[PDB]
């Protein structure tokens, strides 16, 4: 179990760490967060009480550093920081529990839902979609604009992920334009799988990370970036047997925990009445299909 | 963007533009079986494509035989529409190729782009205008060439005649348009007005009948008057 200290909160502010939040009050004696489990990627963000726009936050995992959070007052927000020094490190967090100013992670034992939303995503991919070499963990907010929508404008701040686009050379062969335009089959397995993510787990992971930037930061790139990720599967005749299951269960968990009042922004209509309904998979999410009409049979 | 009645002299400025027609890529007689059920027996069809400024007609011929043994057909006649104009843009030298092609219906936006990817600065547009080039299988040698051939072919005519050389493009594509819609909506009456006069020919080298400046007019009024009548029958006005 790791910790993440803050020096301080000088400003009035809710923290979310993972699905979880709390508020915290201006110079509250606050001094972070406890009991993080290891072995999953984290992130903890920020919605300041004076300005409910830019939610940021940073993606980390403590395998890799001990991390910290700190005010920056000509910024005018909580940045993240690595202490390099271990035994000063461990000295404040352990004076910091004992004087009892952190909350505890609050994981119910039952409970896999974080697990869940995670189970592909890397810290090392992403870093390789936020570049930012110099810190072991990713700044992430409510603006920063994707690679793809750029191209249609700083590009250090861009979330750097893979381009689909059904109507490029990428995805439609020369002399296959309607076989290919109609079973996207051989631009999954063959340009993406094979070619460009190399397995389905990278594939996932991307496809979790950006449902995750859209969920936490209403980010509108990464929604964008999600839709299309399942859309290519389902617009597929021939996707390994083991995707599709897996498939199901991830986007049974992203249904689960989306906010009831944000399935109007972060759920595009076309894309779902279309892979739940008309693909060649709308009888391979089961229990995404369940969950969906028992729970948004408005959008469909 | 959609091509409407606002920018309608867009198609007489001198950027090089086509219409593409698919409604009579792929034509069927429905028929009863001798069981009693229903099949459809494909006859030969075209692909309209036409250069509005210049008159320059493609007509290619959609010979029945590349629908055999295939399913959904009418999906299929899109995407070989699709093809089928894609190859003439790259027969053509680059400086007779297109700037634009405007399509007449809606569903061959998606077959087109993906079969135009290669020509990426050639816009591919829809049209809110409902024009009647389905009635160019009304025209009788288009007609006699679609259905006479025996394998696919690629025939040029210019759908204006010689029009040209008297009034311009607008005009000519208000007459043609004109002619069409007459022969959409009452073929066998548009029919009668054309041909009534047995003194007034057609040119072995054309569609149209040669009619004076002044025969067009009265031929003009006659094909709006049609068109008004059979308007008022269709919705009891
Ligand atoms: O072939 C021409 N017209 C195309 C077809 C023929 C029947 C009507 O449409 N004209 C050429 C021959 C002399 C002038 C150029």
């Amino acid at each position: 179990m790791n910790t993440v200290p803050f020096t301080s909160a000088p400003i009035e502010v809710t923290i979310g760490i993972d699905q979880y939040s709390f508020n915290v009050k201006e110079n509250q004696p606050f001094h972070g967060i406890k009991d993080i489990p290891i072995g999953h990627v984290h992130v903890i963000h920020f919605q300041h009480a004076d300005n409910s726009s830019m939610r940021y936050g940073y993606w980390f995992d403590c395998r890799m550093g001990n991390f910290y959070i700190q005010y920056d007052p000509k910024d005018g927000l909580y940045k993240m920081m690595e202490e390099r020094d271990g035994a000063k490190f461990e000295n404040i967090v352990h004076n910091f529990k004992e004087r009892q100013m952190m909350v505890s992670y609050p994981k119910i034992d039952e409970d896999d839902t974080w697990y869940n939303l995670t189970e592909f995503v890397q810290m090392d991919k992403i870093r390789k979609i936020v570049r930012k070499d110099e810190n072991q963990f990713s700044y992430v907010d409510s603006s920063m604009t994707t690679v793809q929508e750029n191209e249609l404008s700083d590009p250090a701040h861009s979330l750097n992920y893979t381009v689909i686009n059904f109507k490029s050379r990428e995805a439609i062969r020369p002399g296959h334009e309607m076989e290919d335009f109609l079973d996207k089959s051989y631009y999954l397995n063959t340009v993406m799988l094979q070619g460009i993510f190399k397995n389905s787990s990278n594939y996932f992971g991307e496809l979790q990370f950006a449902f995750l930037n859209a969920m936490f930061f209403g980010n509108y790139g990464s929604s964008l970036q999600w839709h299309a990720m399942i859309e290519l599967i389902c617009s597929s005749a021939t996707v390994p047997k083991h995707m599709l299951d897996k498939l199901d269960e991830i986007l049974y968990y992203q249904i689960k925990t989306l906010p009831e009042q944000y399935s109007d922004i972060l759920l595009n209509e076309r894309v779902w009445n279309i892979c739940l309904y008309s693909s060649f998979q709308k009888n391979s999410l089961h229990n995404t299909e369940k969950i969906m009409e028992n729970k948004y049979p408005e959008l469909l | 963007g959609a091509m409407n009645s606002s920018n309608y002299a867009e198609l007489f400025n001198n950027d090089i533009k086509l219409f593409v027609d698919d409604t009579n890529v792929y034509r069927v007689t429905v028929h009863k079986t001798f069981e009693g059920n229903v099949a459809t027996k494909a006859i030969n069809g075209c692909i309209f494509t036409l250069n509005p400024k210049t008159g320059h007609l493609f007509l290619k011929i959609i010979h029945t035989s590349v629908w055999a043994g295939q399913k959904r057909l009418s999906q299929l006649a899109k995407w070989k529409t699709a093809e089928e104009v894609s190859a003439l843009v790259r027969s053509l030298p680059k400086e007779e190729q297109p700037k634009q092609i405007i399509v007449t219906r809606k569903a061959m936006l998606d077959p087109l782009e993906v079969h135009m990817l290669d020509f990426p600065n050639i816009a591919i547009r829809p049209t809110e205008l409902r024009l009647p080039f389905s009635a160019a299988m009304s025209i009788d040698k288009l007609s006699d060439v679609v259905m006479k051939a025996t394998e696919p072919q690629m025939v040029l005519f210019n759908i204006y005649d010689d029009w040209l050389d008297r009034i311009s493009s607008y005009t000519a594509f208000s007459r043609l348009t004109l002619l069409l819609r007459a022969l959409k909506t009452n073929e066998e009456s548009a029919k009668m007005i054309l041909l009534s006069d047995p003194t007034i020919t057609i040119k072995s080298y054309h569609l149209w009948p040669s009619f004076t400046d002044e025969q067009w007019i009265t031929i003009e009024s006659q094909m709006r008057d049609l068109i008004l009548t059979e308007y008022g029958r269709k919705y009891n006005v």
